[PDB]
C-alpha cells in the first residue's frame, strides 16, 4: 500500500472523526419544531400574497 | 326637557331651541345609533399579536 508513517494516520483519524461529526449533525436535529408558525392561533395564516396553493 | 329648551332671556348655551314657546316644548322621541369603527384581521407573528 505504501503507506507512510506520518501525517495520513492523523489523517485517518481526521477522516473518521469527520464523518462521525457529519452523522451526528446530519441526525443532530432535535425531531422538533423547527419548521416554525409557533402561533398556535394560525388556522387562516397568509403571509403573503393572494392568490396562493397547496398541491401542482 | 329640561336642557334642549331656553326661555327667551335665558342662557341659550347648551340647549337646542330658544323662544317665547320654550316651556311647552317637549321631546316626542329621540332614537341613537352607534356605529364602531375598527381594523380587523388582527396579525399573529411568532411573538404572538
Amino acid at each position: 500500500m505504501d503507506k507512510k508513517k506520518l501525517l495520513y494516520w492523523v489523517g485517518g483519524g481526521l477522516v473518521l472523526i469527520l464523518i462521525w461529526l457529519w452523522f451526528r449533525n446530519r441526525p443532530a436535529a432535535q425531531v422538533a419544531s423547527n419548521w416554525e408558525g409557533p402561533p398556535y392561533m394560525t388556522y387562516n395564516q397568509p403571509q403573503a400574497g393572494s392568490v396562493t396553493l397547496p398541491v401542482a | 326637557n329640561n336642557t334642549a329648551f331656553a326661555a327667551v332671556g335665558a342662557n341659550p348655551l347648551e340647549a337646542i331651541y330658544q323662544g317665547a314657546g320654550a316651556a311647552d316644548c317637549e321631546f316626542e322621541e329621540i332614537s341613537y345609533t352607534v356605529y364602531q369603527s375598527y381594523l380587523d384581521q388582527l396579525p399573529v407573528g411568532q411573538n404572538g399579536y
